[PDB]
């Protein structure tokens, strides 16, 4: 069981840092993916990172603009968003992925989800 | 009874049979039911982060091409007939090395039914990877899984389910691991999406709890006794420089021999284990005990009484924090 | 082609995918085992190796032939063309069929239809062990085999000779190093599964461990060190460096000896008899130096000792009493 | 093109070598050493990865066409005759099958056939471990036809017989590749006389690891034993404990010295140095034992002689030891 | 839907098909696209200088001989059909031991397309050599590559490319090496020229950084504490000959036990590692500390104060130079 | 010369040939002559009680079905023709793991003769069990055999003999075992009776003598020097309690480190080896030497002179009895 809470997302027009805190059996879910769901649209992949190691992967739309870092001791995943654009208005979600859950880009493969912060720019 | 009649029936079934085409090709996906009878879990390796499993793997599915009439019996055929039949492309995603026993023949079973139901059994020994969180080692609990998935057929072509629900896997109670105890096992069915499509997935997971009894006697007890043995120096008179100095280092030497041997049995994980903190903590206490006499010798050429009160107290505090943190 | 035609006639109209007497009487297979070599027993892996001449006998009326010769001793490649039982070993971890210079398979057909099919096999089988009495313990390593596919309603297994005489293990076949083969017992049972109910033939090999190696490796050196620890009592209390170094360096000896003794036994939660002996020996050595701590501390208050005299008696008696209890309990078990 | 392939295999008997009775078959062999694996001193083996290429003429495969070459799949190899080349000193050799059989078969119009297969070979190299670790070895690699004698199959190196890689991607971490020579010989056996090709690799062990591991620590322990000579003879516990612990130290170092060599019975240079160092520390404590007795009960100035004799003898031993192995 | 119609189509495709001839034989080279999905990197061995890799290896190419019409579907066939089709002679140049998993069947996939495009997937476990520069060990960074090349077909007959560019290789983030961290991975395409001609080459390389945490606790900390423990002799009074002499050697003995055990875990490289310099450096300091008392004892039968100032300073200087040189 | 003529001759020989039937089926047993050319004896393992042998195994027999006329040559055929011919079911009774080398092809030879004589050669690496009597270890002599027997054919159907008598086995002088020397080899022919009948048997045995030089330097010399080093305590004055006590235990500690390491290289045999008696004997002497000072210290708070005379004498007596008993 993994509980995910994300915070740090406010309303601006800019550099933002979204943090996702985790608790529970986080080892069984080593991959954390960030998702955003624009109104009237399906949930969209942003970036997936591993708890261990630190290797990163990002979507083409947010490449070289959004960076994600994590620390196992703090058990928190930090998503730093820079050079915000009006297309980035969506409910950002934090999700945990099993070790053998398959592809990163598909939200169905993720088991535990966060509440979802509303960010409007 | 009539072997010729049975022979004609079997030959008719295999006549025109195309192994390249799955049952109900182009139609609804074929549902494959799986049940596993565990024979043993031979090894659990922390260094390799894997476990070895021996099991009777059975698959249930219906093939209308193999339906036969007039014979009110379940035909148990030779295992070599499986090469002439379609079988699911089932594979274990997390396995590292697997084989099918072949003595005295391939441990394979094919049993047909009048309606076209096929029973396909295999005796498989598999080595499956299992990432282990050793932060709480050796007081850790591990979740080792066995991922079952179709390799080429997506959910549109094939579907997996546990035949019998939670009773699909038997023989868990027979598992006797010297170092671990099987706390629980779970059965999970889900769909995994890849770039090539969505594939059915069956997961069998075991929760393993390491037995602490071996490590308490082998590791903790020698370390505790040596640390207590270092406190004997406080009782010794201060003028016995040869005695107290020899006591301090030999206890330090004893800790080194214990410390070196213990860490050889584990992989090179960079994080601090429970055993790692204990060994280094004990090595500090004996190191400080020898330092305690150094200050004594220098000043005299009170501290002893303070150390006699503190060192047992600090080590007790270290143990109390340590055991509460991990238990 | 005096015999070529006979062989071709037998294989003509023959289906190897159907057991003899298919759909009728239960096929009976008579099996006997000749153990050529009983390989080493791996305590760490809880497995034992064994090389056997696994012989199987059954009657197949489809292969009846009329000829001057009673028994047709054929080649091994003929086996694949006919039906053979799918015998497998349930506890076999890894079994190898020897294949050097030829498939080591014997195949003979008699005029009555009786078929003799023997194959040379190397078997590694699971042998769960209870090491509570280690090293003064005995084990009964089993060997279970039966049909993988055909249930008891289609094929059954029977011992060719009597159950006692069917499995023969010559004394020369003993390749054991640390074990002695007391004897073997033979039994047959039935098991149930989702597939069906099958006949299981079980052979239990009773093994007794030889404790001569562990006696010299562990027990004797530990006893000497404990006795060597009691030597500090006779040394005068004035020689503080002498008696102190005596205590600590004996703890070093026990620490070194403890590592070697456990260097081969597999890790188990329970405590073995050898582990109890070392722990008590370690405690005795540890207590000996603790005794001198009291002697030195109290003789400083005073500043040929009464406390030494009591220790000179209690320690040999307690260690002597412990040994008698330790040996009597485990030897009786 | 498909017609050409069918005609070549039609009426072709792979059981018969080209020119079965006309003349011995001449085979040109080329070898590209991809890398030389670790040298197992314990098993006296060494791994080698090569691209073994063989060229011979089979006039049964002549075809008249404008293509002039036919690069064929590995499955074509089983159809035609292939020389039964085997490595005489190989213990475990394998041909890789991932993802496909790593075998090449090219046929020219004039009948010339090129057959190249990738091989990993664990050849046998009898290591004479005298003068270890300063020993030098020449590991061979011998191959020949298994069944065809010199009257039927004759091998011959090409003008580019053995080609080595960069010699820097090679898996040699203990030894250093210093030489390479190729030889042709005829070996007479019970079956007959066979042409045997041999490739020798000269390897010199690098002593950097052992100097720090054993030579320097053992030397320093012997120096520590000499420290007892300057300590006052009245300090009986100090000098006695110093000698006794140094002997214990050499015991620990002696075992680690031969943790890698096999159980050879001859005295290697590493074993000789450790044994001599064991004597020096052993004699240092015996010197004090003799000195202490006479003093407690000339001989009285044995410490002065020991302060000169022991450093001189060990330095004299090193002068003889290093020259006798690094030179001569 | 019509299995007979599909069966006739497949039989027609394989009728007259020559596996010996590559697609477009005698024409332009066939372009083969490759993508790799990494499953795990099981082991990285310094002694053997190799790593074990498990991956899903997929190849994309067009074969006009396999083009079919009238079926608007991608035909996923049994893996046994690959034996009747032409496949590229792809091999790994730097591999040492590789195999294709065969439980429960050969982990192989063949998927055809109406235009003749063939998808060929394999699950391969490979052990590939990786020469390692251990001069900076254990603070070293390694570049382990995987060389992909055609064995027999030159660039005139076949060509390789990464299908998807830099996205051709996925699953790198899933790799969890206890001793290493995946800093970066790169994809390289080039042509390699041999005596037999020029061959296409695809290279996949990983930059591995060793985790220093394990070695700091296991090796550096015991060595530092022993070296500090040797300085305790300076505080001890000069008349305690038994105490100070016993202190010097036992520290030397402690260093030997640490030194012997540590070097057993590495190959016999002749050059000086960072760990090698540290262990020998510490062994010299304890050796000099015992020598320091020898000169003291001889002269007395000042130096102590000089050593008390210098030895901690020199060791601090040794550490400062050491860490700056390697970090 | 005429390949077509040779091809027709070979095809005629294999036409109608039944591999299932031995030559002279139903008649006199076929005599099979065997000769072995030893390539090397790679390993001799005391722990596994087996040895690894590489050899050229050749068999000679006559098959009238393969007799050909008109070709005055010995036909050396491809090794793949052996699959179409009858070969004896020769197997090694005492082998544990054997294989035939297959690089670059199966190391197999078939050579026919005009009269029907067949020469069948194989290059085989075999691991054969060899029970070892280690009572006199390491001064023991071992007799390792290689049992050659027909698996299915009894003496009525087949017979074995050494072709060439005592010269049937060559290459023994080439064997270079670092730990052993080949004293002698013998060839034995006999018939072994089983429940299924009597079978021919050929036995090749080697008498191995272990080289004592390695163990003398590695084991005996350190033990002797430590035992002599324990006698140094007798010279030391009785008042040096710290010196003599430290001398006794450290010698005991030295013996333990030597004793533990040495016994790791051998199997767990329950009987007393020569090395086992020596190590324990030395451990008793150092144990008694420390006891000797205990009695001294107690009485004084004569024995020393008695011990100085006895301990070297008793140890010399122990060595004299030991070496005479085993040499
Ligand atoms: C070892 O570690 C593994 C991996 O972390 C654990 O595996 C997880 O196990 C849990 C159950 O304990 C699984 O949770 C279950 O997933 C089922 C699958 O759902 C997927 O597919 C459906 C469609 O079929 C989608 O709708 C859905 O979104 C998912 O994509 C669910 O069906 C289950 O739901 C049931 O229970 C929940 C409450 O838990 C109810 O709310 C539901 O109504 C329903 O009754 C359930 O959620 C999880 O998927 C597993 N993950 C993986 C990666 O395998 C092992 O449990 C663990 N073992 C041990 C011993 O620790
Ligand atoms: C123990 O030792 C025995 C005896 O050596 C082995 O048994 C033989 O094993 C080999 C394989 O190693 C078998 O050879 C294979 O036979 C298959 C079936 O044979 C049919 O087809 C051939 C060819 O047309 C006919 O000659 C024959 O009469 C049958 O009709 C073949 O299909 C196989 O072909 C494969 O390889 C070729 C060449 O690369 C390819 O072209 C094919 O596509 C295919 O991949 C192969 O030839 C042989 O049949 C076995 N004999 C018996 C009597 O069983 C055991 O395998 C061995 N066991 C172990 C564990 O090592
Ligand atoms: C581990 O170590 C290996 C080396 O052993 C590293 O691999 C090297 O990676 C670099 C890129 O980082 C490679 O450099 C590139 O080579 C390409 C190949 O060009 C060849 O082929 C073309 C024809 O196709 C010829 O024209 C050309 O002469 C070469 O023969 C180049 O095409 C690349 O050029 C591109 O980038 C440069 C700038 O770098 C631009 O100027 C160009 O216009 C162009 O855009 C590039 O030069 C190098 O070849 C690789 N070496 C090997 C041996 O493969 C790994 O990167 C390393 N691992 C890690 C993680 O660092
Ligand atoms: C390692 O250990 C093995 C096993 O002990 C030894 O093998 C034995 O070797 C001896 C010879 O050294 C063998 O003795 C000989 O046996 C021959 C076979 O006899 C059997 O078969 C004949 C029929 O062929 C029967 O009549 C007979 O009863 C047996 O059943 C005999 O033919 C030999 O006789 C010859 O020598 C004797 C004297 O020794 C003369 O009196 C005879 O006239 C004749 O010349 C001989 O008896 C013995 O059989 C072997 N045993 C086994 C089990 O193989 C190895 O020699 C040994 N190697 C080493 C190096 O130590
Ligand atoms: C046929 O004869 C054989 C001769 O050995 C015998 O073993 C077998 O039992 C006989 N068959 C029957 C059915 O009696
Ligand atoms: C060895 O190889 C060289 C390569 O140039 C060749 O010239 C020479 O003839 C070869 N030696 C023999 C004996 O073939």
């Amino acid at each position: 069981q993994v509980q995910l809470v994300e915070s740090g997302g406010g309303l601006v027009q800019g550099s933002l840092r979204l943090s996702c805190a985790a608790s529970g059996h986080t080892f069984n879910y080593p991959i954390m993916g960030w998702f955003r769901q624009a109104p009237g649209k399906e949930r969209e992949f942003v970036g997936a990172i591993s708890w261990s190691g630190g290797s990163t992967s990002y979507a083409d739309s947010v490449k070289d603009r959004f960076t994600i870092s994590r620390d196992n001791a703090k058990n928190t995943v930090y998503l730093e968003m820079n050079n915000l654009k009006p297309e980035d208005t969506a409910v950002y979600y934090c999700a945990a992925k099993g070790r053998y859950s398959g592809g990163l880009y598909y939200p169905t493969n993720y088991d535990y989800w966060g509440q979802g912060t509303q960010v409007t720019v | 009874g009539n072997m010729s009649f049975v022979k004609e029936t079997v030959d008719k079934l295999l006549k025109g049979y195309d192994i390249r085409l799955r049952p109900d090709f182009g139609g609804p996906p074929v549902c494959v039911g799986m049940n596993i009878d565990i024979a043993s879990i031979d090894m659990v390796s922390e260094v390799n982060m894997d476990y070895t499993l021996t099991m009777y793997f059975q698959q249930y599915w219906r093939d209308k091409r193999l339906a036969y009439s007039g014979i009110p019996l379940n035909l148990t055929l030779d295992n070599r007939v499986a090469d002439q039949l379609w079988v699911p492309d089932t594979y274990f995603l997390n396995d590292k090395k697997s084989f099918v026993h072949g003595v005295t023949v391939k441990n394979r079973m094919i049993r047909l039914h009048p309606d076209g139901t096929v029973l396909y059994g295999l005796r498989i020994t598999t080595t499956a990877a299992c990432m282990m969180d050793l932060r709480r080692y050796p007081l850790d609990e591990q979740n080792c899984t066995l991922e079952i998935e179709s390799y080429g057929y997506t959910t549109d072509d094939i579907e997996f389910y546990w035949r019998g629900g939670d009773k699909a896997v038997t023989g868990v109670e027979r598992i006797e691991l010297p170092q671990f105890s099987i706390v629980e096992h779970r059965l999970v069915s889900r769909n995994v999406v890849f770039a090539t499509g969505a594939y059915p997935r069956l997961s069998l997971s075991f929760r393993l709890k390491r037995n602490i009894g071996y490590f308490i006697l082998q590791t903790y007890m020698p370390s505790i006794l040596i640390t207590i043995l270092s406190w004997v120096s406080f009782w010794i008179n201060y003028d016995a420089s040869a005695a107290r100095v020899a006591l301090g280092i030999t206890t330090v030497l004893t800790m080194t021999t214990i410390n070196t041997h213990l860490r050889e049995t584990l992989p090179k994980i960079p994080y601090v284990k429970a055993i790692d903190m204990y060994l280094m903590g004990c090595f500090v206490f004996v190191f400080l005990a020898l330092l305690e006499y150094a200050f004594v010798n220098y000043i005299f050429f009170a501290i002893d009484r303070w150390s006699r009160i503190v060192f047992p107290f600090t080590f007790s505090l270290f143990n109390l924090v340590y055991w509460l943190y991990y238990v | 082609e005096n015999f070529t035609r006979i062989l071709d006639s037998l294989l003509d109209g023959y289906d190897n995918r159907l057991r003899p007497g298919f759909g009728g009487p239960v096929t009976e297979v008579k099996t006997d085992i000749y153990v050529t070599s009983f390989g080493p027993v791996s305590d760490v892996e809880m497995e034992y190796t064994m090389d056997v001449f696994f012989r199987q006998t059954w009657i197949d009326k489809r292969l009846k032939y009329d000829g001057p010769i009673e028994i047709l001793r054929l080649n091994n490649m003929m086996v694949t063309k006919v039906w053979t039982p799918d015998t497998f070993f349930r506890n076999g971890k890894k079994s190898v069929s020897h294949n050097m210079t030829a498939p080591n398979k014997l195949f003979r057909i008699m005029r009555n239809g009786t078929i003799l099919y023997t194959m040379r096999l190397t078997i590694s089988a699971e042998c769960p062990m209870r090491l509570v009495d280690f090293p003064m313990d005995g084990h009964a390593c089993p060997l279970k085999f039966g049909s993988y596919a055909y249930p008891k309603s289609e094929m059954i297994y029977t011992w060719t000779k009597g159950p006692e005489k069917s499995v023969e293990v010559p004394k020369e076949s003993s390749s054991l190093v640390q074990y002695d083969l007391i004897g073997q017992t033979v039994s047959s049972e039935t098991i149930k599964s989702i597939t069906g109910e099958y006949i299981v033939m079980t052979v239990y090999f009773h093994l007794r461990r030889k404790m001569g190696y562990f006696m010299i490796q562990t027990y004797i050196p530990c006893i000497m060190t404990v006795i060597l620890s009691q030597v500090s009592f006779w040394i005068n209390k004035e020689s503080v460096p002498a008696r102190t170094v005596f205590g600590i360096t004996t703890v070093l000896t026990m620490t070194t000896l403890s590592i070697s003794a456990r260097h081969s036994l597999p890790k188990v939660s329970y405590a073995t008899a050898m582990d109890w002996f070392i722990a008590v020996c370690f405690a005795f050595v540890f207590s000996a130096l603790i005794e001198f701590a009291a002697v030195n501390y109290f003789t400083n208050i005073q500043m040929t000792s009464k406390i030494d005299k009591y220790a000179r008696i209690l320690f040999p008696v307690t260690f002597g009493a412990f040994n008698m209890v330790y040996w009597v309990v485990y030897l009786s078990k | 093109v498909t017609v050409i392939l069918n005609n070549l295999l039609e009426g072709y008997d792979n059981k018969l070598r080209p020119d079965i009775g006309v003349k011995p078959t001449l085979i040109h062999t080329d070898m590209y050493v991809n890398s030389i694996g670790p040298v197992n001193a314990i098993n006296m083996e060494y791994t080698i990865d090569i691209f073994f290429a063989q060229t011979w003429y089979d006039r049964r495969l002549k075809f008249n066409s404008t293509i002039k070459v036919l690069r064929l799949n590995s499955n074509m190899v089983g159809k035609i005759w292939i020389p039964d080349t085997f490595f005489r000193n190989s213990k475990k050799a394998d041909a890789h099958w991932i993802t496909t059989p790593n075998r090449m078969l090219r046929i020219w119009n004039d009948g010339r056939v090129l057959y190249t297969l990738r091989l990993t070979i664990d050849a046998e190299c009898q290591l004479q471990l005298h003068n270890f670790p300063m020993d030098e070895h020449s590991c061979p690699l011998e191959f020949s036809s298994y069944g065809y004698p010199r009257e039927e199959i004759v091998y011959q190196w090409k003008r580019s017989s053995v080609e080595v890689g960069d010699t820097r991607s090679w898996r040699l971490y203990q030894f250093s590749f210093v030489g390479l020579r190729n030889t042709t010989e005829v070996v007479k056996t019970t079956s007959g006389d066979y042409v045997v090709m041999s490739v020798y690799f000269d390897l010199s062990r690098r002593m950097g690891y052992f100097t720090i591991q054993t030579y320097i620590p053992c030397t320093l322990i012997v120096v520590l034993s000499w420290v007892s000579f300057w300590i006052n003879k009245d300090a009986v516990p100090a000098r006695t404990s110093l000698g006794i612990t140094t002997v214990l130290t050499m015991t620990t170092l002696s075992t680690i010295a031969r943790k890698s060599l096999p159980k050879v019975s001859y005295v290697t240079a590493m074993d000789l140095f450790v044994s001599v160092c064991f004597i020096f520390v052993f004699s240092a404590l015996v010197e004090y034992g003799t000195l202490h007795y006479f003093v407690s009960n000339r001989i009285a100035k044995m410490d002065s002689y020991a302060r000169i004799f022991f450093p001189t003898a060990f330095c004299l031993f090193n002068l003889v030891y290093w020259v006798s192995y690094l030179y001569l």
